[PDB]
DNA sequence: CTCGTGCCTGGTGTCTTGAATCC
DNA sequence: GGATTACACCCAAGACACCAGGCACGAG
RNA sequence: CCUGGUGUCUUGGGUG
């Protein structure tokens, strides 16, 4: 079953903190970051061990 | 006079003795209460009565 | 020399002129104990005066300090405090004198010393019992837990001898419950348990076949191999070093947002240091940690396979006694850093005035002197503001009721387990106490069985450098760890020196 | 920050064993003896 | 020596809870055995 | 440290004696004064320390009316006022004193 | 006019940051050094200003355009709490952060220092420069009785008595004015200069004893 | 005689990161 | 996640820190 | 010429 989790991460674009939601679909190995404020979305591959800090880390490197 | 000595006097049924030990032979105090609200809020000047 | 230099820096733009301010601590010198009156006059202090006038029998300590001043456009004997002297030791004014003159100093020749004098009161240090460092212990876990066996080790360096960190390897999965029976480890400063295979890959050894060649030295043992099966599959998708190191860094108590380009380089420190620091801390020696990690997993499974009993926590060979020496070093270490930070905080104000500091105004001897006096007088082992959580009762007033009682009191040992925790295991007289602690002498009441007393012929090891022992082992045939293969070495004996696996030898009987 | 601090002092004045947060301390370093701690335990008002 | 020193506090706690459970139980003049609420515990003390 | 009453800059007092005020000395001439003069134009008493790094684009600097001055430490409030004789002399120079004492 | 200098949406943001109590000025200093040292380099510190208000203990305010610059300004600062505790200030709150804020001859003040600490005094006059004020005070004297002072071992208050001084231990200066032990007493009151910073002018509460006397 | 430095007393205010079973 | 963990008694052994301001003494 | 106040909080060591 999918996991819809709220986090305390800051969006890299709109800078609103505590407004990034992480949807981890392990059945298809696809993780999804969403911003509850400005509405952006970032997708990245996840394994079985990953957690909201794993894809949020991949989002920091995808920008820089 | 600890908790276990208290129990022994109950077993003897010596209720009168236990009362005296814990009051007259120790820290007995007189307070005034209000018959309406039941608090110890009474201001009592005894020489002015 | 544990932190031998203080360093400052300012990139002068106010014509940049990096001006590093540096202070180096050198030789230590000791003087005999001296009474300095309010007058200013000084004389040698002997103990009888110290008892009578409620003084502290202590020696002034002087430390060489050296200033240096790097400047790039792009001292002498400072007094640091007084250390209480143990009577009849080599630094006590009674050690000489000779029997005739002892009587003139009002000292009794039957008084054998071994204690301190603090504000006129005689204080003796009580030996503190602790578990050995750098040894693997395996224990079983209670029924309502997903863990069944745990391996534990507290790692502590050889120099100084001081604690560093603690590490655990837990085997999950109950009896027919817990599904995949995998194994995860616990690392210092990481919030979550990490599977074993991942940390093996994170050290530079990644294909399965090499990993199993580091742990199990018996290819036939299919029971052991079947228990490592789920560990491979739960860490299969992590197939190289870089994504392994990053998986670690994403848990290690840091800040949020240090990116992959650096979050690896932060985790490489948590692996190089803090994780098993007793083996080595220099770079390019990760072969020793990988080999040691395999040994741990091997020991863990032997207990889970019921081929070896769990370790007996009360076996006296797994125990150590901290006496006056080691106990003072741990306290002196804490206080010397406190003195250091007060020097550092004072330089940042006194150099903004650009005035040469007279050094003697930047060393407040009250930090060490009051620190040692307070802890020896109360027994509170720590900084005064942190009196709780610190251990109590390490120092006690020396019982002088009778002569026998003085001898017993100076030879007492204490196990600091508590009064909380009933049971029996630390309180029982264990078989391995034979000849080392008295089987008869123990207090009645709450301390019964926890406070013990050294047998008449006991001694305590003072400590010895391990470096000459290594040289002797290699001269007589010990082979390095890079030359070792379980297929070729299916029968040789492993050699440990202070708990670190250092080599292998094929003919142990002659050695 | 100032209103929460008034709430804090009034709380630890009555009960200084609130779970999940650090105890109020005296300058000597030892915890403050709140009213709740006066009544409980072997030496408090009721059992002692 | 350990057993005597340990298990004395085990039984000491046992006796304390027993006394508080039973302290208010009194025989009344009708032969019933009652607590302070007047609940009947036995209709006749010791059944005899 | 003292604060210039005219511009609000915070400097070691001897600086006011050595170099004058870096913002004001064209009119205040503290460099060529005595200590009595320096102490009448600068105050040992001030509050609200402000690091101004970018005078000309800082809103904080514009509010404090230090946006035309040099980067440095400034004070929100400077106690005391310029002596009436110095205020009169500044006014002769086309300089209008707006007190910084609140 | 000050009203034309109000902030707008085009102005930089201001963040507050929690710092160790008593270290607010140090942090402001440290930020300035970092700013000036990095000016013109490839990695300038992109803050405009920083400040600390006494009334707001434990806080520094920092002016910038991006939050990342706030983190940059504070990086490595030992006086700053490592928790990611900065907070945003609203434009409508900016000027109040920079608000800068009595004493009249004949009014009462309370002395804050010396043997007269806590005593009520009348303001008689102030120095030309504007720093110390001459105060009229009920003296606390001993007439040299035990000579061969502190606020804990001082004397009771009582008007100066020149005939007592004449008898026991004095220079006449004018009608009703004597200099006694190098202090001036006029009609029984001490007249002594105090720093204005050494007197309290606000929220004074006269005591029972002061209502009886004055 | 004046200025500067050091010492003592009084008032105000905290923080580098570091024992076990049961319900 | 806390709360529970015998009773009474004896005796010896201890105690805030740092910073700023003011006053006094010494030297120029 | 009757009244008449000397500490606390801990820690440690002991007794049954
Ligand atoms: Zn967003
Ligand atoms: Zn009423
Ligand atoms: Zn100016």
């Amino acid at each position: 079953i999918k996991q819809k989790l709220e986090t305390q991460f800051t969006c890299l674009f709109c800078n609103h903190d505590n407004s990034v939601v992480c949807t981890l679909d392990k059945k298809n190995s696809i993780g999804l970051l969403e911003c509850k404020k400005c509405n952006l979305s970032f997708q990245a591959p996840i394994n079985s061990l990953s957690q909201p800090i794993d894809i949020y880390s991949d989002w920091i490197d995808a920008c820089e | 006079f600890g908790e276990m000595e208290r129990d022994c006097m109950i077993a003897h049924g010596a209720a009168g003795f236990l009362k005296e030990r814990l009051m007259e032979a120790s820290d007995a105090f007189r307070v005034h209460v209000c018959g309406i609200c039941g608090l110890m809020s009474v201001i009592a000047n005894l020489k002015k009565n | 020399w544990e932190e031998p230099r203080l360093i400052l820096d300012q990139p002068a733009q106010h014509d940049n002129i990096n001006k590093r301010y540096e202070i180096r601590f050198g030789k230590i010198y000791l003087s005999r104990p001296t009474m300095t009156e309010a007058d200013g006059t000084t004389h040698a202090m002997f103990p009888q005066e110290a008892r009578l006038r409620n003084l502290t029998y202590s020696s002034p300590v002087y430390l060489d300090m050296e200033k240096s001043m790097f400047t790039s456009i792009d001292g002498n004997k400072v007094h640091i405090g007084k250390v209480p002297i143990m009577l009849r030791s080599k630094f006590c004014s009674l050690r000489t004198l000779d029997e005739v003159d002892l009587y003139k100093m009002k000292e009794c020749p039957y008084d054998m010393g071994g204690y301190f004098v603090i504000n006129g009161s005689e204080k003796v240090l009580i030996a503190q019992e602790r578990s050995a460092a750098n040894i693997v212990q395996v224990f079983k876990k209670a029924a309502p837990s997903p863990i069944s066996h745990v391996a534990e080790i507290r790692s502590a360096l050889e120099k100084g001898s001081r604690l560093i960190s603690t590490m655990q390897i837990k085997l999950y999965g109950r009896e027919d419950k817990g599904t995949g029976r995998t194994i995860k480890a616990t690392l210092p400063y990481v919030k979550q348990d990490i599977p074993i295979v991942i940390v093996f890959r994170a050290l530079g050894v990644v294909p399965d076949g090499e990993i199993l060649q580091h742990i199990c030295y018996d290819e036939n043992d299919w029971q052991m191999l079947e228990m490592l099966k789920p560990c491979i599959e739960e860490g299969f998708v992590i197939q190289d070093k870089e994504v392994a190191l990053d998986f670690i860094g994403r848990r290690g108590s840091a800040a949020l947002g240090i990116r992959r380009e650096k979050r690896i380089q932060y985790a490489k420190d948590i692996l190089q240091k803090e994780l098993l620091p007793h083996i080595t801390q220099e770079e390019g020696f990760e072969t020793r940690k990988t080999f040691f990690l395999g040994y741990m997993v091997n020991r863990l499974l032997l207990c889970a396979l019921e081929r070896k009993d769990q370790d007996d926590r009360d076996h006296f060979g797994k125990k150590r006694l901290d006496l006056a020496g080691p106990l003072l070093a741990n306290l002196f270490r804490i206080l010397f850093r406190k003195l250091t930070r007060e020097i550092y905080r004072y330089m940042q104000r006194c150099i903004e005035t650009d005035r040469d500091f007279n050094l003697n105004l930047a060393v407040k001897s009250t930090t060490i002197t009051s620190g040692l006096k307070y802890s020896l007088a109360t027994g509170n082992w720590g900084e005064q503001k942190k009196a709780m959580s610190s251990r109590a009762g390490v120092s006690q007033v020396l019982n002088r009721y009778t002569y026998s009682s003085t001898l017993s009191h100076l030879r007492r040992t204490n196990t600091p387990i508590g009064r909380d925790g009933k049971l029996a295991k630390p309180r029982q007289l264990h078989n391995t106490h034979w000849g080392l602690v008295c089987p008869a002498e123990t207090p009645e009441g709450q301390a019964c069985g926890l406070v013990k007393n050294l047998s008449l012929l006991s001694g305590i090891s003072i400590g010895s450098p391990s470096e000459p022992i290594i040289n002797f082992l290699e001269e007589w045939g010990m082979e390095p760890l890079e030359d070792y293969d379980p297929a070729q070495h299916t029968k040789s004996t492993r050699i440990f020196v202070n708990g670190v696996w250092t080599g292998i030898h094929r003919d142990p009987s002659m050695l | 920050e100032v209103e929460q601090l008034l709430q804090f002092h009034v709380a630890t004045y009555m009960d200084n064993d609130i779970a999940g947060q650090p105890q109020a301390l005296q300058k000597s370093g030892r915890p403050v003896k709140a009213i709740r701690a006066r009544l409980k335990g072997k030496e408090g008002r009721l059992r002692g | 020596l350990i057993d005597t020193a340990v298990k004395t506090a085990e039984t000491g706690y046992i006796q304390r809870r027993l006394v508080k459970a039973l302290e208010d139980i009194m025989v009344h003049y009708d032969g019933t055995t009652r607590n302070s609420l007047g609940d009947i515990i036995q209709f006749l003390y010791g059944e005899d | 440290e003292r604060a210039c009453m005219l511009c609000g800059i915070v400097l070691p007092g001897r600086v006011f004696m050595q170099n004058g005020c870096p913002n004001c000395d064209s009119v205040l001439n503290l460099r060529d004064s005595d200590q009595a003069t320096v102490n009448e134009c600068t105050s040992s008493s001030f509050e609200g320390l402000v690091a101004v790094g970018d005078n000309e684009h800082s809103w904080v600097a514009k509010w404090l009316r230090v946006d035309r001055f040099q980067p440095g430490l400034y004070a929100v409030r400077v106690d005391g006022r310029l002596p009436s004789d110095i205020v009169a002399a500044l006014e002769q120079y086309g300089v209008y004193y707006r007190p910084r004492d609140g | 006019p000050q009203r034309l200098l109000i902030p707008t949406v085009d102005d930089p943001g201001i963040w507050g940051v929690k710092v160790r109590l008593g270290k607010e000025k140090d942090v402001v200093r440290q930020i300035l050094k970092k700013k000036l040292a990095r000016e013109g380099t490839k990695n300038p510190l992109e803050i405009y200003s920083a400040f600390q208000r006494d009334s707001f203990k434990g806080h520094v305010y920092i002016e910038a355009r991006k939050a990342e610059a706030i983190n940059d300004a504070l990086k490595g600062n030992v006086n700053v709490f490592s928790n990611n505790s900065k907070f945003l200030v609203g434009i409508v709150e900016y000027k109040d952060l920079l608000r800068p804020v009595k004493l009249t001859r004949g009014s009462y003040v309370r002395v804050k220092n010396g043997k007269f600490k806590g005593d009520l005094a009348q303001v008689d006059e102030v120095l030309e420069n504007g720093l110390e004020a001459r105060l009229k005070l009920v003296p606390r004297l001993d007439y040299g009785k035990d000579l061969s002072y502190t606020s804990k071992f001082r004397p009771a208050q009582r008007l100066f008595s020149e005939a007592e001084a004449r008898v026991h231990e004095i220079r006449r200066d004018r009608d009703g004015f004597v200099t006694y032990g190098g202090e001036e007493y006029y009609e029984g009151f001490l007249y002594k200069t105090f720093r204005l910073q050494n007197l309290i002018v606000n929220s004074i509460n006269p005591t029972l004893n002061e209502l009886s006397l004055f």
